[PDB]
């Protein structure tokens, strides 16, 4: 019970914190504080921006808070273990729904049968060809949607591959270290190679895909 | 001879003007030069007209006239692009290499 | 910067009790995030000139 | 352009850069020409 | 055998990755080169390349779904 | 089958002549234009000009620079720079110019200078490929 | 050995779609690259995109199908 | 031993369609880029699109007719 | 055991037609690609593809060669 | 069986990794071939190049992490 | 199991003429858009297709040298 | 069973090793066609190249790695 | 199963040659469409292309030392 119910409040309060301190900034105080928190937001209405309208002002604001979290959540996988193999997992199925509604908001809840129609008419889908259209609703929905619960889980599985063969190679060779040491080394750099990538790469793909729906919406 | 008439009635708006064009004859060394020249003046993409006198015979030319090519901005796009299976940097590197050539004609027409 | 410092540190504590956390999982980590602070201070200052200046400017 | 717009030169730079060198090799009696035919003989006087 | 043969089978259909992985080789990289020619990096080109990577990934997440079938 | 015309300001070589091909140094890479040929403009390297004309002929030019002009229909306009038969270039000066190149190079700081040079030298060297 | 080999038969067509998926990037890559070269994006090039991603599917069709049929 | 090796047999020969599919993707790429450079589209080249995606698939005519043979 | 290897064996050989597959759709293109740049189709070029067809396909007769050669 | 062909399934989910390396190969090759046309390097073609490089080898973590089910 | 496991390991070293067979379709196709820029023909472009192929192949032939080496 | 499966495991892991070799080809062919277009040649594109043959070299590693694990 | 094992685990290794044998027409084959694009073709092009080669048979290099591993 604890353990779970620990975890999901925690991953909110991370996330909670910036989204409190911006609409303070606006026109207090600021000391060292303010100021220094202020820089966040700064760098997501900076970076992000640069991709956005594109789909118009309407949508924009209601897709960063995501693309933020999902970042934000992988970080806070990153440097807790154990967690990977587990919290995390669960944390990949508990945002698996979230991924899934986002398609429906605007695409599956006023059409069902033809998302479609919203999200790409003439493109991937042969609009000549009604049978097509259903075919790749598949490869443009359905799947896409299972594919960014497999997106953060990929992150998951090099994670903790780094920390298990670690884990396993210092057990092998208790030698303190020694020759484990070559190996380990390399273990360490992989952190960066793999997670820092990878969970960048992550929320690029929430960005493009809710992009390419409500910008033909 | 040019700027000697309309030299009387603008002066600054000239960037430079060249002689020796008369008092011995023209040469395309001298076409590449000016068309040198007036890449770096930024009159450059704001286009221009080459006017001369194109000859017909002896007693008579044509003072002729046609619009600069010279700008990299018709070799920009248009319809020009879709004449193009090229880019438009080496046709711009023409645009600058016909500046000279059709200069050096004029010039001499 | 202090306050991410200790936020940090906390959460570090929070997976070190976290029931299963062996040396080498952990040291991996540890180093993986070690590699980051020293770019990171030097980035944090030269990432300062904009943003702050920026605001004031506009 | 690889310098021909990369460090300056223009296709008439770099041309004549080319022709220079042609003018500057070539033979002799033909250099002489040189200066005549195609050889840069602007006066560059406003006027 | 009964029990032996999921497992060999679940890996067989884990090498149907391989097409799907240089699927996405190909189309990043022919619009990393198609990037280079200019100018309309935004839309056109790169907003394709999630609709090249979408018919290519497309059968990687299919033949991961029957390499899931024989585990589960 | 090409209307080659082929020209620098001191010459026309060919001038819409019967050539099947034309081989190119045109800054691009090896290029042998037949006839006609799609409205491109493509700038040409200094090379040789190698005038495939219909008929065995290659004429021989090393080519300055210049640009070709393909336009579309049969017609290719090799505005060649200077390019200059073989038999006028001076392949002692090649060397010399090269190696005096070489000199320059050094001094051909800044690469317009040195797109110069560094010209000077592919143009020498240009000369000492064929001269 | 019967219900077993089965297991061992219908993975190792999953392999088949290696394929499809490396020729899906590959048919769209090039239509990434041919529509870099410009113009006609709207049907001609595009248009030519979806009839190479059909004789492309094809073999991947027909490949699930025999995989399908050693399954069930 | 001869029941079960005939469904391991048509699986491994499954397996020679993966170039039949990406072989496609490979000429038809070649003639949705070659139409580009222009203009022989609707005669020459893309007439010779059906001559490459039908040799393509003779080698996997030839590879579906080995894993129908080892089945029935 | 001895009718069950090379019945299993004669399946394994079958993926050495997945070369002569996508090699035949490469040098099939790479003529498509080449008779757009033009205009020696009939002779040079497209007389080129044959032995360019032929060096491909030896492969491909060279491992139907051996699945033959477990099959009968 | 049990306690042997997972030992074997591993073998085959360690094929995916020839997607994962290919792709790679395919990727940090075109951003190679596209910087020698210049002059984006930074910021753009190699920036595109990390996001290249993250939809090729994230075919091979998950061809990782399916060898990896079938040890531990 | 000594005579056995020789008909069913000789059939997948055959697979490893699949580089062979797709890779002379890269060194004659590179060298079909290779001399479409032309024009040396005879020497020179051809002459290094002829030292490409025979650095393609001897991968199909040592590789045919480890399958006969199980079979004989 | 247990002394079996784990000879034919390492043989399939050596597989995933076709990946790197023909993404060797495609990094440092690429470059190899990259200054010949000129003249970056021990600057941007060949230092680039390294750092191709690095990232494809690596899924050679991370599969020689699994090969390794299931021989000793 | 020791002995029976040790030549169904050999010939999965044999199939790694397939990326070095494609691998090297890759290579060889950019360096028949780069000294087409001329005139380097005596050293900086040439001897790179001994460069890619060698990094190509590295992995060839790897995989027959794993086959003659298991031989004797």
């Amino acid at each position: 019970i604890t353990p779970v119910i620990l975890g999901l409040p925690l991953v909110t309060l991370i996330v909670l914190f910036p989204s409190l301190l911006f609409p303070t900034s606006n026109r207090l105080v600021s000391n060292r504080f303010v100021t220094l928190q202020q820089w966040m937001l700064q760098l997501v209405s900076k970076q992000m921006m640069s991709i956005h309208n594109s789909k118009g002002q309407t949508w924009t604001l209601m897709l960063m808070s995501l693309i933020l979290f999902i970042g934000s959540t992988n970080l806070l996988g990153l440097l807790p273990h154990s967690f990977t193999p587990t919290t995390q997992l669960s944390m990949n199925l508990g945002m698996a729904i979230p991924l899934w509604a986002g398609a429906v908001i605007t695409g599956f809840r006023n059409k069902t049968k033809a998302s479609l129609a919203h999200f790409l008419p003439q493109g991937t889908p042969t609009p000549l060809i009604p049978m097509l259209v259903i075919i790749e609703t598949i490869s443009l929905f359905i799947q896409p949607m299972a594919l960014a619960v497999r997106l953060t889980a990929n992150i998951t599985a090099g994670h903790l591959l780094i920390h298990l063969i670690g884990g396993a190679t210092l057990a092998l060779m208790s030698i303190s270290t020694t020759t484990a040491l070559i190996t380990f080394t390399i273990l360490i750099l992989l952190t960066i190679l793999e997670f820092a990538v990878a969970m960048i790469q992550a929320y690029v793909f929430t960005l493009l895909v809710s992009l390419y729906l409500h910008d033909n919406t | 001879k040019i700027r000697s008439i309309l030299h009387r009635t603008h002066s600054d708006q000239f960037l430079v003007t060249f002689k020796e064009v008369g008092r011995r004859p023209p040469t395309f060394g001298d076409a590449s030069v000016i068309a040198l020249e007036l890449l770096n003046s930024g009159y450059e993409f704001d286009e221009g007209s080459i006017i001369f006198n194109r000859f017909r015979s002896v007693i008579s030319y044509k003072t002729e006239e046609k619009p600069i090519f010279s700008l990299d901005t018709i070799s920009s796009a248009e319809s020009m692009s879709i004449y193009d299976d090229i880019d438009a940097d080496v046709l711009r590197n023409y645009q600058e290499y016909s500046l000279a050539n059709i200069i050096y004609y004029s010039l001499k027409e | 910067p202090y306050v991410l410092g200790t936020g940090l540190i906390l959460y570090l504590l929070s997976k070190e009790i976290y029931v299963i956390t062996p040396e080498t999982f952990s040291a991996i980590s540890t180093i993986g995030f070690l590699v980051y602070i020293v770019k990171k201070y030097g980035a944090s200052v030269g990432e300062f000139a904009d943003k702050l200046n920026e605001q004031k400017i506009a | 352009v690889a310098y021909w717009r990369q460090a300056g030169l223009s296709y008439i730079r770099y041309s004549q850069i080319c022709a220079k060198a042609v003018r500057d090799a070539l033979k002799t009696e033909f250099k002489a020409n040189a200066m005549k035919t195609s050889g840069s003989t602007i006066k560059i006087v406003k006027v | 055998i009964d029990t032996a043969a999921k497992f060999i089978g679940a890996g067989a259909a884990t090498v149907g990755v391989a097409g799907s992985g240089a699927g996405i080789g190909t189309v990043f990289g022919s619009l990393i080169i198609g990037y280079a020619r200019n100018p309309s990096l935004k839309q056109q080109l790169f907003s394709y390349a999630i609709l090249g990577f979408a018919l290519s990934e497309a059968m990687g997440l299919f033949c991961l779904m029957v390499a899931f079938l024989i585990l589960f | 089958q090409m209307s080659f015309t082929f020209a620098s300001p001191t010459q026309v070589f060919f001038n819409s002549a019967n050539v099947r091909q034309v081989d190119v140094p045109t800054q691009t890479g090896a290029f042998g234009i037949l006839a006609a040929h799609v409205p491109t403009l493509q700038v040409l390297r200094p090379g040789l000009v190698v005038v495939h004309a219909e008929d065995g002929t290659t004429s021989k030019y090393f080519v300055s620079s210049g640009s070709v002009t393909v336009n579309a229909d049969s017609s290719v306009q090799l505005l060649a720079e200077e390019a200059v038969t073989l038999d006028m270039l001076d392949l002692g000066a090649a060397k010399a110019n090269l190696e005096k190149a070489q000199s320059e190079l050094l001094g051909a700081a800044d690469e317009a200078t040195r797109a110069e040079i560094q010209i000077r030298i592919e143009a020498n060297e240009a000369l000492v490929k064929a001269l």
